[PDB]
């Protein structure tokens, strides 16, 4: 990235984390 | 069987439920055959106008 | 032990004996605004106890050919008590809720209610072009009743509305559902007369059936903010 | 996610989210099947898991099916809910299922 | 608990159980929870080592896919005889990502999206006799939601003092810049239950911090004898993606590009009343191996 | 918390969520036949989750001129699945037998079953002097009705057969009875198609009653194998 | 000492005095499938003394104008013994072979066989465009025999057949052969009714030729299963 | 043993050997093994130091060579009274690797392979009077085994909100992008002994795994007043290659893509009762020094 | 390769091991 801005950059594809929990499990216990 | 007495209703209901889980893995991205256009949506001449 | 429950906010309390494990939205629980996220640079009310309690809607009659009701917050508020008066004379709010509905039957009833609270529930309208207009949409205490509830009245569909924080009153298990929402916008605070952010949906995927006698079946809502601000005093519109 | 068992005409709208059962006078009766076709337009397609998927091409790992009982108290009964591998046909009977 | 996942779960073997009290297989669909039962607690597994990696269905490369978001045909003449409502060697387009059903589905799988847009434009003429194909040059000015577009192709708004223009040409690779992401709020609204104006007349749905701006496209070059067609195609990836609130996704038929209306189709599938196509009763099984 | 129960063995499992605490009978759990009670030389086949798992026979019928039912051990399975296969193809089985008898009705029905697990049940006939004969026995997977349930075919009481290891399904506490058998013989394996180990039985000792509708209530019966061995492979007979 | 040999699996044996040093096909051996290999997440049966043992096919008359014999495996083997049990009753099916050929004759006999094990023997027919059908190929426990063997009926060419795992049978020399076959696929399990992993071909490179008395020199196939992993139980087809 | 060879093997200087009971020259084919015979066994050899590399046999490089797998010719015009069958701007093609027998001949070498290919699109115009060759815009949607395939040139298929497209000139260099290893086994099935479904009327010899895709390619442009006919051919280079089981290569001809059905030629070579061409006797020399 | 996916990088032609005697000698003495 040869651009003085941080948007201009390549897409980031490296983001694994997971919480399936708030959707699986939003019980409160 | 389904037994039930005289004043429940004698037709009951399931309601079936699918999930995933957490083994599950999909790959080979493709387009959705769930949508589709023959013509323009309405009002979509109304953004170049 | 997840049966019996006791919501205690301000100076209401709800107990329940045929309860459900309660649902918190998204894992999520409802806070004031802190410093790093505020907006509005003026000191914000906190009316703590006059309006973060209960507030009962008016019941709706469960019945045959029902499809189902709707109640868009904090549209369902903004006319009660002191949450109702803090909306009025102010531009900007923010709260979450905790929603609580109510509805029991005899051990010979049957039924299945869906009990979803949608974020952003743009609603559309069927067979048409144009656009659901303002009456359409602000409906108030009352709240609407479901038009064709299999898609959600938006396209999308009932099946999957699962997706959304939710939970099920069965007849059969449990008389109560209990959501706790927390603030869910793209934006810290808001305009609450011209916005929208939770539709309360109660769906009937099972009917309700018997075959004793036919008693009057309603379906309760109480509905509670929870932490309430409020910026921009004026004077009410 | 709800699954649409009762795809069949009649069935209009919500009908087509629940399965009715009744008593039967006779032993051993198949209530449903569901076909497990996702690509297909069967019952699992509008589903969490069957619209996520059709964005793919391949697809792996384990499923499972929840069935909520949605009658009164006062019903009693039992079901048996059998996974068939593929290879024959449909199995009808029970002896034949339950294997 | 949030953690990484970078390939799915494995399996567990497991053996016979005949414990009393412990039903992992019942379950409280009222509690609104998903069942929690696993492989080894229904059935007698073994081990299996898993290596499928869970990095296709990411959330940046389930939405960082070029798509199509405009396309006009234009006639390239001279345009002095022309209609009122014709593009006179210039378009404007108000932008939107609700146009085409492909991208808006995908993007309405969600409430709230954060993202940068990296817009792609993709020129094509035509020949309206055969002569050959001029390499046109063609000015693609971004006008914000609060400034003035042109009315002309030699209009002077098109000098483009502090708008951002590009300057390309159709026998050169496609335009590609990126637009940040632009919103007033922390996340773009895929939808919005509200109204846009503190009147009672303002629209239903159409979120005026969702909107882009304009973007108006004209050809730099001045008429030739002889007419084309040029076509435009704007192509747009999101990039560095962060969504929120995924929502039930849409079966019926898009009607409008300005709400969220709906028909159906005339018979199963996606019907009003029948998404799913019918079969002929719930135990008939349709693709049965005989 | 003794009323809970899930069986999980092979691809099977049965939950039941009104039990009893289930009978593990003589107070003991199936095994695998050790080196040092073996007899037969030859290497056994063990084919543990395609013949350990449950297989559900036929549902009989629960009427008010009811008398009982019997299956016979391992003739009701000889017939059935890859565990049928086994028998026929080999000359020795030994096997322990998980059985579990399901049978609800309604909270305003009554009725008593004693669903007991007899071993060695050497059956008498009524009123001759001819011994019975092979298709008087040799049921297979139907399994019979008892003719004189009060003497349990043979002579003996019924009242005394509480010594056998049994439970009831008293429609009022429970609707399932598990009962856990281990290998009985005075042989270490035995050629199963001329020799039944454990008969379970199910007598209605108190008949079925009730006062609201009358829906059919049916008994089933699901028996897991547990533990096979099989010698002696040959052809099928 | 690479002539004598004994082939002990199951309740099986070969002896044999004439033989040549066997060959272990692609320098491999079979194994069962590990865990970090393994799809399939159900609890495989290894049913190993009932299903690794040899069976041996019908044999072949060796004449004057034969062409040569195929069998597909595992499909010569589907319908033979509890092998062919588990391969009804499973979904998946996972195996090495061991193969051994007979065939002995004077030693004022000639001829030479080439036994060879071919991997995915994809048939094809000839002066045709049309694929073979589903009877030409799924022959079963008889096998085929080779319309044009010069070729490898695939267009192919006999005198390259020695880049697969291979013996011979010189009539001079040795009067068996055996192949030790390990699991071949692009897949850990596979579906044995609708796939062919390995054919094995026996092929009269040299005619059979005396001029002694004219007995019948017949071909006599075993084919030991080794390593049998079976999952996804169900019913038989 | 496995081992590393760069070069061939050197040799040995040997002697003159005279010894009873070492037989190195005698062997067994019964056993099904190759000779193990040396030259230094059989002949008095001396010491050769053997500098050859043997990098050019490796299956990478025997196989990585960009080879044809597809070509069409396609006219490109008006299409508006043209026939049913007809490429109305557009085709689709079910990726195979069987249609072109150099590269057919060269995978059937092996039972199984694992290889990412690398597609290379080269695409050629030719006027259908002549005014000039027109830089045409196409696009290369590749379309999974399982989704929708284009039915027009103007369809909205093509707008590709998921399925990878590329579009690319004629005047540029040829497209190029690499499709990685698609398959659901661990290798593709150069050979499949099997039918591809449960039912007894499936295709013989046609794994559904091998199969890649569709490959849709479309003319973005519109059409000119004239009529140019378009012929796009499709290269493609196995790499990153692993090869198991390797079968004797095909001397027949091949009949069709589908099968592995055979003819032969009418006479020498390449007959079905005769591979090698005739020679006189087997004591006939046919090139004999004169 | 300044892509981010490893199959995306060139031919590699550097796999100089061998093993013929899987092929030539499969015999087990």
């Amino acid at each position: 990235n040869f651009y003085k801005d941080s948007y201009a950059a390549s897409a980031s594809k490296q983001d694994f984390s997971q919480d399936p929990s708030k959707f699986t499990e939003p019980v409160v216990e | 069987n389904l037994i039930v007495p005289s004043e429940s209703s004698d037709t009951c209901s399931l309601i079936g439920f699918i999930a995933a889980k957490d083994d599950f893995s999909l790959r080979l991205m493709r387009d959705s055959p769930d949508i589709g256009q023959i013509d323009h949506l309405h009002a979509a001449e109304a953004a170049y106008q | 032990s997840d049966r019996v429950l006791q919501l205690k906010l301000g100076n209401s309390a709800i107990v329940t004996q045929e309860a459900a494990n309660y649902c918190c939205a998204y894992g999520e629980w409802p806070n004031y605004l802190p410093d790093h996220e505020a907006v509005a640079i003026d000191k914000p009310t906190q009316p703590e106890t006059a309006t973060d309690r209960f507030y009962t809607l008016k019941s709706v009659k469960w019945e045959a050919g029902s499809t189902g009701w709707w109640w868009k917050l904090p549209d369902a508020l903004n006319n009660i008590g002191m949450f109702g008066q803090n909306v009025q004379h102010h531009y900007l709010y923010r709260s979450g809720f905790l929603i609580h509905v109510q509805c029991n039957a005899t051990r010979f009833h049957q039924g299945a209610l869906l009990v979803v609270a949608i974020p952003e529930h743009q609603r559309g309208a069927h067979n048409t072009n144009t656009s659901p207009g303002f009456d359409d949409i602000m409906k108030g205490e009352e709240g609407g009743t479901f038009n064709h509830p299999y898609v959600l009245d938006d396209g999308t569909s009932l099946a999957c509305a699962t997706i959304f924080p939710h939970q099920w009153i069965n007849l059969r298990t449990n008389n109560s559902a209990t959501i706790v929402l927390p603030w869910m916008n793209a934006a810290p605070m808001d305009f609450p007369l011209r916005h929208n952010q939770w539709t309360l949906a109660i769906i009937p995927v099972v009917p309700l059936g018997t075959r004793t006698m036919s008693s009057m079946v309603p379906i309760t809502v109480s509905i509670a903010p929870m932490c309430c601000e409020f910026n921009g005093l004026r004077h009410a519109i | 996610s709800m699954m649409e068992i009762n795809n069949t005409e009649s069935a209009v709208g919500m009908e087509r989210l629940k399965v009715d059962i009744s008593a039967l006078t006779d032993v051993d009766q198949l209530l449903f099947n569901i076909p497990l076709d996702i690509q297909l337009d069967g019952p699992l397609r509008n589903t969490l898991v069957g619209n996520i998927s059709r964005y793919y091409t391949h697809w792996s790992g384990s499923l499972e099916m929840t069935f909520m009982f949605c009658g009164s108290f006062m019903a009693t009964g039992k079901l048996i809910l059998c996974y068939t591998p593929p290879g024959g046909s449909c199995p009808t009977t029970r002896e034949t299922a339950m294997l | 608990i949030e953690s990484i996942i970078k390939t799915a779960t494995d399996t567990v073997k497991s053996e016979i159980n005949a414990e009393l009290g412990v039903v992992p297989s019942l379950n409280a669909v009222e509690t609104g929870a998903t069942s929690n039962t696993e492989p080894e607690e229904a059935i007698q597994t073994r081990t299996v080592i898993n290596q499928h990696g869970v990095s296709e269905t990411l959330v940046e490369n389930f939405l960082s896919r070029a798509a199509l978001v405009s396309k006009r045909s234009f006639e390239y003449k001279d345009h002095t005889s022309s209609a009122a409502q014709t593009d006179k060697n210039f378009f404007k387009w108000t932008i939107n990502t609700r146009s085409f059903v492909q991208l808006r589905r995908k993007l309405e799988l969600f409430t709230y999206l954060r993202f940068d847009a990296e817009i792609t434009i993709l020129t094509t003429v035509a020949v309206n006799t055969y002569m050959g194909l001029p390499n046109l040059t063609l000015q693609a000015m971004f006008v914000p939601t609060g400034a003035l577009t042109p009315e002309k192709q030699d209009s002077f708004h098109w000098q483009s003092g502090s708008n951002a223009s590009v300057f390309f040409k159709i026998s050169d690779p496609p335009a590609r810049m990126t637009i940040p992401f632009m919103c007033i709020n922390s996340a773009y609204s895929v939808f919005y239950d509200g109204f846009a104006g503190f009147e009672k007349s303002g629209l239903y749905g159409i979120n005026p911090a969702d909107t882009i701006g304009n973007l108006c496209v004209r050809i730099v070059n001045e008429h030739q004898p002889v007419g084309f067609t040029v076509t435009v195609r704007v192509y747009m990836k999101p990039k560095h993606i962060k969504a929120w609130a995924p929502r039930p996704p849409r079966t019926l038929p898009y009607m409008s590009i300005a709400n969220a209306n709906y028909k159906g189709k005339k018979r199963a599938p996606n019907a009003l009343n029948a998404i799913i196509g019918n079969r002929d009763s719930v135990k008939t099984m349709p693709h049965n191996i005989v």
